[PDB]
């Protein structure tokens, strides 16, 4: 039933007296297992014992933190001017790909796709590439269509290049559009494989024949790689606008991720422009700013443009931040802003502010493997204890990095690193080791639940910090890098600690000794 | 046809205009003015063909409409994505098939299993990986009912023969382990993958209790086609249960294999979605000789009809029973009328949906004054287009798989009040100054089925119609 | 008892057995009223019948929500240049104005009294601003000295204006400091009276005598009236150089209340110059943008320097902050920037996007008068029920147009509103009008833990927006005014929505049927 | 004296010249340099003098010494701001005197109860709205024990008589109703509120079970002066218990007006902070002939000094309890200094707090290694003074009612590597680049009193010295 001045919703309409005689009725239908042994099987899948069986698994996954490819490929796309991503293959990775990006920015997300069928299956895609190319072109007059792969083509053996260069040959796209392509098998690597397959295509199609210089323009290149805080993309050229340092970002989905709603739909809006692109090989240099993923672009700016690569850690946390500036400094010959060391002196300020309740606390963390060593970086730097870190996508490489880090830190002693491992495996993890917080995705919800299943005393609670977030709004508008970033790691962390105490003590007549006012 | 339908042809032939030639003749087919009169589509409009290449379709694929779609829900059983990890990512706990259970115990349909192919699955083959996933699956989760494979678009392209596995692996565990080449390059849409995932049920779960004793009622009826939206099938089955029937199984919101194996006993099927389960529905009336029904739970006047025509396939008993359900829901309805619909009446809206809802909740619109100007579909097919024909006034607009660019045009030059469409659609049309409701999750809110629903739904509609900031698009200097 | 590799704080060390234990046995000796007795008296707190003999209530204040005339004063002159302020009166006052905002800020705070006792209380407390004067001069070298007084030299009649002359005259202050002074009396008015009857001392001692043209600068100055959110006096700067509009503003504390930790401790940092204060009779208009407090400084603008005095609302919100940007354009004759409407529209998005979690939901909320205000105006522009408004500091005039804007809006028609009533009034509102959630400051956490302790269903969640904000840190940086406060407050508002519902929702087994990844 | 007297006596030259002559004078008698050979201070120090006008002394009001610190956190009892609303809402909740009860039904001291004076008040006089405040208090607040009036600065001044209505008030109500003159123009700082709360619980409290049946033991004792700053006063009453004796009272951390009535018939009582309770406790050694000691609970060299002198004015019954308690906690002692001491050792401390723990906790500090620099207090008195003096090394500064000059003076020269001193210190030192905990709150943690609380002191002292971000304040740049 419901009533006219207060209508329910779904929860809480099926709290409800009909509604809890309509389930415990249903419940005779369906053969439910006793209550007392999905009891036992719950308390069982906290344990140690089963923790030991999980991390037995060689075949199953359960709860991946990862994503394929051409995500990755789309989003790279989507930072050029008037660019319009592309995926040859089949219909339903792009339905996806847009949901899934659609999620979390609570924006609109072009991409097409050419809907390879059964038909391509036997004969191989080109017919899709040809009329895909020339459907796109005239429906949303792109200057760029910029293609990757779902993993039926990369299967049946499509040759990228050739069909492309068919469609030029005959006139299915005009000559003043750009096709830059890249191979994107959702079965190697992850969602940052590909961004780093899609960038190292742009960079062939616009600059493979050009003769460049480094120097010849006195600026620096930036790529974020696959990076999903719109306050990162701005904060990297507010703080080079400080600098006096001209700059590009190369991808730069920050506009057309955020274009106003004014009345008009605006397909394309900002990114790194044709010029910017073409330009590229005669800056001073271009600096990779998530290390790890960015492998192939760093064969670009080394074998292609011969520049430097010079080396620069991802610019989370405060020595992080120091050190990008710091390279940005010694590379231009322009000093350090004052307006940047007064920044870095109150980031500094809220760090003494609040270090006692950070101090000595234990996370588990996860994400993509250059934001899960920067954040595990910036923890140790603040005293924290990262007891248990994990990257579903990382390498061995990057493990051994890891654990050269950790064992450098004092706060790095009862540290466990965990890649090619999933949120089945750091469930159990938050069941044995117990930190405090565990910082992570949307996707974390569930552990936190699962946790306060077994009691308040076991709770972990999440902190949202990654990819994807679903379940709060405009988390994405924020920033993570810079000395702005920090703070707000910083300001996060805090009252991530300080939230969940005042729940604990918040019991009238019990815990509430210690609901102090001022903390 | 009226004035509306020269305006609506005239807006066809210039939306088209912008397509090269060949597409332009094959999407006019795609379109067609609505007549009162007409009770088949004939040859005015084609449906379920592939997608033109590069135009942005709306679209998904059959794994979305096998394990996302029909599968997915079933909440006591465990689902394999089986292939590289994107499809089963995307697709974890994206629709709200509402589903009662203990997570990672004794319910699933949270939980993403897959057996993430690398690149060494690929030039192996994955059966070995499948069969060693599935031993370590019953190890970790024991108590799930049965478990299903849904294969990704490589499984079949490099060969693999999943049968085989689920054969050996059901032998070895004792319970059903269901194969489904439900690969997305397979059909033109998430259509094929409800029409495989039916012939899956029909081999391999719908005989598994043939010839067993299961103590029934002359009532037994199973709601067929309702994926319980928001808990849409709980605020459904409360209504039948208050009528005097027993519903024995719910395909598939928050269902479960042992209800779908009772489904061969029971008097009646009601068939909610007919896209996406007529098949199975035409399958038990022509082995177990049960019978279906089509019915729409959508709004007051389709409700009543509804149990009247439901109660009217039993005895005296049901019948007076539909008019006492009816009777004792009347004041909360009454009430929700005389509160909404002078909020709502004369405005106008168009929907864009998959392969039911656009004719389907068109009831619960005009219960509220409401009045639709132009509706389509994803992936209908033509005996859907011919269903939605009664419930159109003369002239409306009515389509088939438009673009992105298409459904841009319409709206630009319709000007509906409202739009009722999907999460690809939602941000485009809100930054164009048009009030959107998702009607496929029921952005975050439902029921909407049922007499609770009804009351959701309007509070809905009007909160986002006239909600106030649809009055500051335009900055107050211009 | 404690273990070395687990050391427990007060809570949960009290927790243990051992204590327990030793809570009983004191309880023995307390003669404690019995356990039903004061679960009865709790529930009785909790009715319609005890809120009714609350409201009778005329001599008794519990909880206020304000605080007194001088702090207002204080945090006014902090905004000053190279400025001490000093409060002639009674020490203990200054130790509690500077520990107040030293719990807000996070931050240190200067402020001097000359400590008038007994002997003070019998001959007047001439000697004491002599000596004071002299004291603070030659220790912390201020230009200004800014002084105001507590309730003790108030009753005693003190003659400010002629104690400054005398010390002057008599050599114990050099003629070069400015000595702007007020009467701040705390037996009137509140906090915000202060800061206003400081601002009107400032203007008299640096505009009395000079002969002002309005529009003679092409600037206008803005006066912000006390406010604790750094990022407020920041925006105002920052939109008007997008606009290209000079401007002052007078009295700004943003950079004194935030100087880094880089090793040295500045007493003075930025602030308001006295060139600023001195040609601000030449701008084309002095906008007061918290209007109901700033009484005597519209007299200043209007009546000393023959200036429009343009009313403007306090510029919380979209609506408000488009009408102040349209006051600035109309008055400098410039249009608005291009880079303000597209910051505008992206607001605009945000609530679109977050509308269905907003329409509808009710608030309790409480603050000074100008705040509640601006945020009652922006929550009817968001389609919200601010149902129960109160402000123990505003009056009549405010009370009548507040029921104005309430009467005019389809969210207004449940809406009560409250003056000259305090917390424990706001407390049992809260349970007998249940809002679904209150905005207010950290004595608000007693009155969330007070209706949980009734039951879950009755708990009122609190929102922490105003001042001060105590129990969790670096809020103060945050925004509230123009559409960077609005875009703040907007997903404040819906994340508090959203983190109250996963909540609910996150009961294994029983609630989570509604604990969505995405919302 | 030694080389560090001789640095130290030039320092204090050095920081005076800043001041105007005559203050200059008048301060350098607040000052000196420690003897270990001196038993008194004699005429080495002043104290207890009126501040310096206009210096930023960090000295608070009468008020804030008998509101704030001795009736405020006495949970069964209301006490009312008497006055305008400031002093009460800056003084709402600030200082962690602990209490368990349900707070605005048995227990009060998180509620600000204010009669809030407005300009009629200061006009006519607030005594009628005192006694109509306290007619609606009871009304609404039925379960307090007692009340008390806490007077602020214009109450005496406008001639007012909170006595005549306060015994008016305590026969309407049958309830004590208790005025307090502690107006904050009266007396130099915190310490003579202290002195007059004393005094009027003299009067109005200690005698109202005179003469009254009390079932007593042998082992009876009150816990004086220890006002449970973050749990301080439970962490000590354990150990006295554990130890045989019966903690009767505790004034006035968690305490009740009931205990305060039963401390005349104690065996003995036992005064933790001397400042703030000699006076009441040398009072009921003079009236009831009850003993009374000092002690001091911080750290295991004190702690174990203190259960051994408590437990020898007992009997040897009490004397081997005293070394078993010892014994017990003995384990959990060598653990904290083998974990903390090696962490701590060598560094040293400035300490600026206000009438006894300047000098209390430096047993605590030397235990884990560190040493004492310099340590002064904000209102302490000359037997405060000479009581310091044997916990300090030859040549260390000793200083008294410090502005804000001279503090940042005394830290630039001396270096410390950590300093403890108030919340208005915290944030200036910070900056300055030195480890800073607040001593008066515990920076939020505690307790520190008690076994329980060494750990948790030597925990926080390295947390905060050896934190890592203290080697970053300057850019690497820089
Ligand atoms: S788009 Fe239903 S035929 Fe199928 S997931 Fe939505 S209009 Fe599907 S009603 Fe159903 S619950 Fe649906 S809303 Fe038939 S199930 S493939 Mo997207
Ligand atoms: S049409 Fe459908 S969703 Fe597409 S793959 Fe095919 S079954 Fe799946 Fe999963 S992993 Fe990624 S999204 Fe694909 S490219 Fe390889
Ligand atoms: S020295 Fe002490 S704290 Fe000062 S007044 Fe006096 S008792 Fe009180 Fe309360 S209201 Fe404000 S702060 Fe004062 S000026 Fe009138
Ligand atoms: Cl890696
Ligand atoms: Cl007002
Ligand atoms: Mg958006
Ligand atoms: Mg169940
Ligand atoms: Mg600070
Ligand atoms: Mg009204
Ligand atoms: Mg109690």
């Amino acid at each position: 039933s419901q009533t006219i001045d207060k209508i329910n919703s779904c929860y809480p309409l099926f709290e409800q007296d009909e509604y809890q005689e309509l389930f415990r009725n249903k419940r005779q239908l369906e053969e439910a297992h006793d209550a007392q042994r999905v009891q036992e099987v719950f308390a069982w899948t906290t344990t140690a014992e089963y923790e030991a069986l999980n991390f037995r698994r060689e075949a199953l996954t359960v709860d991946p933190a990862k994503a394929c490819q051409p995500l990755g490929a789309v989003l790279c796309s989507l930072g050029f001017a008037n660019t319009l991503p592309y995926v040859h293959g089949s219909q339903g990775c792009v339905a996806y790909f847009r949901t899934y990006f659609n999620r979390h920015f609570k924006e609109p997300i072009a991409c097409v796709s050419d809907s390879m069928t059964e038909d391509a299956a036997v004969f191989g895609g080109n017919n899709n590439m040809n009329l895909g190319l020339q459907n796109a072109s005239a429906l949303y007059k792109p200057e760029i269509i910029a293609v990757s792969t779902t993993c039926m083509a990369e299967v049946i053996g499509d040759d990228l290049q050739a069909f492309i260069a068919n469609a030029k040959k005959d006139g299915f796209v005009d000559s003043s559009i750009a096709v830059p392509h890249a191979h994107t098998p959702s079965f190697i690597g992850s969602h940052v494989t590909g961004w780093d397959n899609m960038f190292e295509g742009f960079a062939k199609t616009f600059t493979a024949d050009y003769q460049g210089q480094p120097g010849k323009l006195p600026k620096l290149n930036l790529v974020t790689g696959f990076e999903t805080y719109l306050g990162n993309f701005r904060v990297l050229k507010r703080m080079m606008e400080q600098m006096a340092v001209p700059c590009s970002l190369l991808s730069d989905p920050s506009e057309v991720l955020d274009t106003p709603a004014d009345g008009h739909y605006r397909m394309y809006s900002g990114g790194t422009t044709q010029q910017e692109m073409k330009e590229a090989p005669d800056a001073i240099d271009t600096l990779l700013l998530q290390p790890w993923q960015l492998l192939k672009s760093k064969k670009v700016v080394q074998e292609m443009w011969n520049q430097p690569a010079t080396e620069v850690a991802i610019p989370l946390g405060l020595a992080a931040t120091d050190e990008l500036l710091m390279t940005v400094s010694q590379l231009s010959g322009k000093p350090i802003a004052d307006a940047l060391t007064l920044e870095r002196g109150r980031l500094v300020d809220m760090m003494l502010d609040s270090h006692t309740w950070l101090h000595g606390k234990k996370f588990g963390l996860y994400g993509d493997p250059d934001f899960v060593m920067g954040l595990t970086r910036f923890l140790l730097e603040l005293g924290c204890e990262p007891t248990v870190i994990l990257s579903h996508n990382a390498n061995k490489r990057w493990q051994k990095a890891m654990n050269k880090m950790l064992d450098a830190s004092p706060y790095g002693r009862d540290s466990e690193v965990f890649i090619n491992c999933d949120l089945w495996h750091f469930r159990s993890l938050m069941f044995t080791r117990q930190p405090d917080f565990m910082i992570g995705n949307s996707y974390g919800k569930f552990i936190q639940r699962d946790t306060l299943a077994k009691g308040k005393a076991f709770e972990v609670p999440l902190i949202r910090l990654g990819f994807p977030l679903f379940d709060r709004h405009h988390l994405h508008r924020q920033t993570t890098w810079g000395y702005e970033g920090a703070m707000n790691i910083v300001t996060t962390l805090v009252n991530a600690v300080l939230e969940k105490l005042d729940s604990d003590t918040s019991q009238l007549g019990k815990t509430d000794y210690s609901f102090d006012l001022v903390r | 046809t009226n004035a509306t339908g020269e305006r609506n042809l005239a807006l066809i032939q210039e939306v088209l205009e912008v397509f090269p030639e060949t597409a332009r003749k094959e999407r006019r087919k795609h379109m067609m003015v609505s007549d009162p009169k007409m009770k088949s589509v004939g040859k005015c409009i084609i449906s379920n063909r592939k997608s033109q290449p590069g135009v942005m379709t709306v679209r998904g694929c059959a794994y979305a409409g096998s394990k996302g779609v029909v599968f997915g829900p079933i909440k006591d059983m465990a689902h394999i994505s089986h292939g590289p990890v994107g499809c089963g990512q995307y697709s974890r706990a994206g629709r709200r098939n509402y589903y009662t259970g203990v997570s990672g115990v004794d319910s699933f349909g949270t939980l993403n299993f897959t057996s993430d192919f690398q690149e060494r699955d690929i030039v192996f083959g994955g059966d070995k990986k499948l069969s060693k996933l599935i031993e370590e699956m019953e190890l970790l989760f024991p108590l799930t009912k049965g478990i299903t494979i849904q294969s990704e678009c490589p499984v079949g392209l490099i060969g693999d023969d999943i049968s085989a596995v689920a054969n050996a692996s059901s032998k070895a565990l004792d319970k059903p382990v269901i194969p489904v080449r439900c690969e997305g390059f397979r059909g033109v849409s998430q259509s094929l993958g409800h029409h495989i995932a039916n012939d899956v049920v029909r081999d391999w779960i719908l005989n598994n209790r043939e010839g067993q004793p299961f103590e029934t009622t002359p009532y037994d009826v199973a709601i067929i086609g309702d994926y319980n939206i928001g808990g849409d099938a709980w605020a459904s089955r409360i209504l039948l249960e208050e009528m005097g029937l027993r519903v024995v199984a719910q395909w598939s919101g928050d269902g479960t294999l042992v209800e779908m194996e009772n489904t061969p006993f029971v008097k009646l099927n009601l068939v909610h979605c007919y896209r996406s389960m007529n098949y199975i529905a035409r399958h038990m009336e022509e082995k177990h000789q049960i019978p279906w029904m089509e019915y729409n739970f959508f709004g007051p006047t389709k409700i009543a009809e509804s149990l009247r025509k439901i109660a009217d396939q039993f005895d005296d008993t049901i019948r007076a029973n539909a008019e006492a359900v009816i009777a004792r829901y009347e004041g909360q309805m009454a009430a929700i009328i005389a509160k909404y619909r002078p909020r709502l009446e004369g405005r106008k809206v168009l929907l864009y949906m998959g392969g039911l809802r656009p004719r389907h909740v068109i009831g619960a619109y005009e219960d509220l004054g409401m009045e639709i100007i132009a509706a389509g579909y994803e992936f209908a097919h033509n005996d859907d287009y011919d269903r939605t024909l009664p419930d159109l006034k003369e002239g409306t607009l009515l389509f088939d798989d438009a673009s992105s660019y298409e459904l841009e045009a319409f709206v630009k030059a319709l000007k509906p009040d409202l739009i009722g469409s999907g999460i690809k659609e939602k941000y485009i049309f809100q930054k164009m100054g048009v009030p959107f409701r998702q009607m496929h999750s029921w952005d975050y809110s439902g029921p909407y089925h049922g007499y609770d629903g009804f009351a959701i739904f309007a509070r809905d509609m009007d909160m986002t119609l006239n909600n106030p900031a649809w009055n500051e698009l335009t900055a107050p200097w211009l």
